RNA sequence: CCCCGAAAGCUAUUUAGGUAGCGCCUCGGACGAAUACCAUAGGGGGUAGAGCACUGUUUCGGCACCGAUGCAAACUCCGAAUACCUAUGAGUACUAUCCGGGAGACAGACUGCGGGUGCUAACGUCCGUAGUCAAGAGGAAAACAAUCCAGACCGCCAGCUAAGGCCCCAAAAUCAUAGUUAAGUGGGAAACGAUGUGGGAAGGCAUAGACAGCUAUAGUCGAGUCGGCCUGCGCGGAAGAUGUAACGGG
């Protein structure tokens, strides 16, 4: 209800340290979804989203919904990389709700 | 006039202008805030 | 079986000692040269091995 | 002044001679080792100075074995 | 010998006038050198002079960009000790003209006798006359 | 100043300092903190002047945490010596830092003070430097 | 006149600019794929990184211990890519090994990568590893052994290209499209300062009238404006002696 997170569909091809760079630098960031019932799932998000949702304390605790085309996974962040002098975030961590 | 690479602004009373290329600082009221360069 | 048309583009003159000897192992012998190979993992390793100086037509 | 270091001491040339799944003969050295790095199996001998050696014609194989979980090396003929 | 050379006896040279009103002087300088050596021509030969004559009127209206009206510097020296001197370009403009166009095009052209030679084929004058009627040159916009 | 009460080895190799800061760039002791954002090297005289004008400039009203120490050897020849005879003396100690370093932490003040103490500190260092404070994730 | 073609290393020496054995060159005989490149399969490791389980060291707390946090060539619970060894195989290369005749050489240099020493100085010094010079011309970098491109059997007033370039000196576009700079920046130089100008995201306020000023919180004024963050290109900081002399010149 509160944070409903766009996402799109991370593949093999944009899987890997070259793909990972080129995706952060047309300012996307890689993100992972795991959880019981179903085997991880790999996306992209918007880096200007993640940064805003990541300012409000209650996206912590409270549940996102991230939408993947028709598909919508109701979870909860679980982990997040910065880069330790930018402090950009790189990298995120989703568990099914 | 002091002249210093490093110009900053003072009190209120003064202005930061740039004439010719070059950086200055003027007060109104103190004569002696005037600084040039930097 | 298949075969694949490499063409030399590059010099080899200072080059490492191994690429020279896959330049060999394929029958380049100078710019511009071409040659017809068969395609195996074998003669492919090599060209990959020397892919900066080497054009392949398939 | 001077220096009070600038002394060692001259090469052993330890180390590995035989690597797995090649072919030996009896006497073949098989490892060069200070210490017990590695302890024998069947068909391997051991030297007063920790020298193991093939006993027997075959092909060398190296394993982990054993509660301690240490690395034994064999023959198989 | 199926290549041949251009005869000096047999070349022939025409004479333009050029105003130099309004115009830049390196990009003017440029198309001068090119006629003054005679790269125009299919008759161009480098040992040979094959160019052509050029006048230029009205000299002292030539421009500038940028404020190297004001700080583009000449300078010579006098071999005595400590003799450099120095002017610019609003100075000498206003005062030889001429002295701007010697140097804008010997700089552009080749040094050596025959580039002394082509550089005798062109005429500066500061005002919108020249002496140079009896050659009959004709309008050249460059 | 502070150094090592007691060392195994006098003298140390030279290194090279690469890479980056992934462990100890978290706000861990405090509320606000100053982080390094180049790489370099921090004398043990640096760090005193640091912590001596934050703490002046704070007039002793909430706590820092230093998470710095020299603990790298430096040494130099004395002086009109020619090259070779051995390796010289200790002259003073280090800390290499990376970008991402945490240096100094501030806890109980407010953001505004703690900040303009951050600003005095930061023209004694040799490198460029950022201000951060806790966050959750 | 024709063919091939090194080395400046290891070991020892009253030895250090000498010499001897080995390594590198050449010729003959014997012997021939037993060789090399690549693919697949099998095999050991303790380096890069990382960590605190041993050794040592560091800070903050609660009782020599416990919680948190950081470091290491001579620390390791861990651990690559490469490199090295063995077997099988396609293709392409007269390869690999042995016996003998003749040598030279044992003062190296620069550059890139991993390091010791030095000041993370030296066209400095000492190792490992690859390229060039040495013993190699041609084109480019103005001039410039060691950088880039490239390996000169002889002749041609024929053509295509590499590095690098196309306004003139001087061969080739004053070519085409969309932007930035105003400093001749381009075409030397930092911490730091402040305004210039382009782009991006966010936030405060507003004709129930903000913002700069002027008049007694008001309003005779009429719509934008106040303050910040991330980024492209510019500015100051910038002093030396022979003559512009820090785009080769125009
Ligand atoms: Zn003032």
């Amino acid at each position: 209800a509160n944070f409903v997170l766009n996402a799109q569909a991370r593949a093999e091809d944009k899987q890997g340290k070259g793909a990972s760079r080129r995706l952060r630098r047309e300012s996307l960031v890689p993100a992972i979804i795991y959880g019981g019932n179903a085997e991880p799932v790999a996306v992209t998000l918007e880096l200007r989203e993640l940064v805003k949702a990541l300012e409000s304390n209650v996206f912590f605790e409270e549940v996102v919904e991230i939408k993947v085309g028709d598909k919508v996974e109701n979870v909860k962040i679980q982990a997040l990389q910065r880069h330790p002098a930018k402090n950009t975030p790189m990298h995120a961590d989703f568990k099914r709700a | 006039m002091k002249v210093q690479a490093s110009v900053k602004k003072i009190c209120g009373s003064c202005k930061v202008i740039r004439r010719n290329g070059v950086i200055r600082v003027i007060c109104s009221a103190e004569p002696r805030h005037k600084q040039r360069q930097g | 079986m298949k075969t694949i048309k490499v063409t030399q583009t590059k010099s080899s003159s200072h080059r490492l000692k191994n690429h020279k000897l896959c330049l060999q192992g394929l029958g380049l012998r100078r710019i511009g040269h071409t040659v017809e190979v068969q395609d195996t993992p074998s003669n492919r390793g090599m060209i990959n091995k020397v892919y900066y100086m080497v054009s392949v037509e398939e | 002044g001077s220096t009070k270091n600038g002394r060692d001491s001259n090469p052993k040339m330890l180390g590995v001679k035989v690597y797995g799944g090649q072919t030996v003969t009896a006497g073949n050295i098989i490892v060069r080792q200070r210490g017990t790095e590695f302890h024998a199996g069947a068909n391997v001998g051991m030297g007063r100075d920790h020298t193991l050696f093939a006993t027997a014609d075959g092909v060398v194989k190296f394993e982990v074995k054993g509660q301690f979980g240490r690395r034994y090396v064999k023959v198989e003929t | 010998m199926k290549t041949l050379s251009a005869k000096p006896a047999e070349v022939q040279h025409d004479w333009f006038v050029v105003d130099a009103t309004g115009k830049t002087l390196g990009r003017l300088a440029t198309e001068i050198a090119r006629r003054l050596r005679g790269k125009h021509k299919t008759s161009y030969t480098p040992h040979v002079d094959t160019g052509d004559y050029i006048i230029v009127i009205n000299a002292e209206q030539v421009q500038v960009t940028g404020n190297k009206a004001l700080d583009k510097k000449y300078y010579r020296h006098t071999e005595f000790p400590g003799g450099l001197k120095e002017t610019n370009f609003e100075k000498l403009v206003a005062h030889k003209p001429e002295e701007i166009f010697e140097r804008a095009v010997k700089g552009m052209l080749p040094k050596g006798p025959l580039g002394y030679a082509m550089i005798k084929k062109m005429k500066v004058y500061a005002g919108s006359e020249h002496p140079h009627a009896a050659q009959q040159p004709q309008v050249l916009d460059i | 100043m502070l150094q090592p009460k007691r060392t195994k080895f006098r003298k140390v190799h030279k290194g090279r300092n690469t890479g980056l800061a992934h462990r100890g760039s978290t706000v861990s002791f405090g509320s606000i903190a100053i982080k390094a954002t180049e790489r370099g090297r921090m004398t043990a005289r640096q760090i005193e002047a640091a912590r001596r004008t934050i703490s002046r400039r704070i007039k002793r009203g909430g706590k820092i945490f230093i998470r710095v120490f020299p603990d790298k050897p430096i040494t130099e020849k004395p002086l009109e010596v020619r090259m070779g005879n051995g390796k010289g003396n200790v002259e003073y100690w280090v800390c290499e830092i990376k970008p991402g370093k945490i240096l100094y932490e501030i806890e109980g003040v407010n953001e505004d003070l703690a900040r303009e103490a951050f600003a005095l500190a930061a023209a004694k260092l040799p490198f460029k430097t950022t201000i951060v404070t806790r966050t959750v994730m």
